[PDB]
């Protein structure tokens, strides 16, 4: 499907915490990698209030 | 003499679990010391890991190494002596029976009455006999009586549906008069699959993580209603409304739907199809020893 191909194009979103680790030092901290994987669309469904 | 299928009780048992886990915490606290409330019970019970198709276990190989004596007499009684006293305070507020209960569980004795055994009373002792006669009649293949039992049971305002395999086999050997088997199964599934603590699960449960009973039982048994054939694209369309989609075993149910549809380029796409879900069910789970058997079958198909 297009979406699962579409999302595959977006790829990661990277941000750095910036913790020095205590090795000036070129260490940028932990690397967060944010990317989606696959997308699905549920058919229209009616849950009744809460309680699933 | 069998597990009861109603929510255990109100009574004492809470204050007993109080005493128990409170004292537990005082001893384990002073124990890490020397090694250097519903909520107290909650944190306490909390910080702890909570040729055939075997869900193989996790065996010993990268696990751990050996310990050597921690606990002489004179040194255990060290860790024991203080928390037992702090216990002497709220022990002063619980009841005599539970004073003695805590006393004995703390000496390391073990009770020989059960929570069922001691929860006395006209009504519950009657339910106890009702459910016994249920389990007995079902052992006896006396499906008729059995059924009567089950019906008077669930009629009672106390029983939660923890006795479903009760019907799922009972109504199953009762072709006779009642919508049945799959009726119950997919009913259970449809009702208890959404939002719409103790006293729980493996064979009952709610959403967000998996749900043995109703799910897998209707989810194969309908594929057995297709061994009734020699339906499928229905079972795989509404199987094909995931997600929990980590239900790897249901991935194998899906691949099974495709091997049964496969039994011209249509049949190709069905065998391509099963080839896909078998490995997307290498997700993990762990089935089918050699998939090369499934695949030797798929080559008998490839003919």
């Amino acid at each position: 499907g297009l979406l699962n191909l579409g999302v595959k194009d977006i790829g990661e979103k990277v941000i750095f915490d910036g913790k020095p680790l205590n090795s000036n030092s070129g260490y940028l901290g932990n690397k967060l990698s944010v990317s989606v994987e696959q997308v699905s669309i549920a058919k229209p469904m009616s849950n009744d209030g809460v309680s699933s | 003499m069998f597990e009861v299928p109603i929510t255990l009780t109100n009574r004492k048992f809470a204050q007993r679990r109080k005493l128990k886990y409170q004292y537990i915490n005082y001893i384990s606290r002073r124990f890490d010391r020397i090694s250097k409330q519903q909520k107290k019970r909650r944190r306490e019970r909390h910080w702890r890991s909570v040729s055939f198709e075997i869900w193989r276990t996790v065996s010993s190989q990268n696990k751990q190494p050996i310990n050597k004596q921690k606990m002489t007499y004179h040194n255990f009684k060290k860790i024991e002596k203080i928390p037992l006293r702090k216990m002497e305070i709220p022990l002063l507020h619980c009841t005599k029976e539970n004073k003695l209960y805590f006393q004995s569980i703390s000496r390391g004795l073990e009770p020989l009455k059960t929570s069922t055994s001691e929860v006395r009373n006209y009504r519950t002792r009657h339910i106890v006999t009702l459910t016994d006669l249920l389990h007995l009649n079902v052992s006896r293949h006396n499906w008729s009586l059995a059924y009567k039992i089950f019906a008077t049971l669930i009629r009672i305002p106390g029983v939660q549906i923890k006795s479903l395999w009760g019907i799922g086999v009972e109504i199953l050997d009762n072709l006779s008069n009642s919508s049945s088997g799959l009726d119950f199964l997919q009913w259970m599934c449809q009702i208890y699959s959404s939002k719409s603590r103790s006293i729980v699960p493996p064979f009952q449960t709610g959403s967000r993580t998996h749900t043995a009973k109703f799910a897998i039982t209707y989810l194969w048994s309908s594929l057995i209603n297709c061994q009734k054939s020699m339906l499928i694209d229905k079972i795989s369309e509404w199987v094909l409304t995931p997600p929990f989609m980590e239900d790897a075993e249901v991935w194998f149910i899906y691949a099974s739907c495709h091997l049964l549809k496969a039994d011209i380029n249509q049949v190709i796409k069905h065998i391509h199809y099963v080839r896909t879900f078998l490995k997307i069910c290498l997700d993990k789970g762990g089935f089918a020893v050699p998939s090369r058997l499934i695949e030797n079958q798929l080559k008998s198909f490839e003919s």
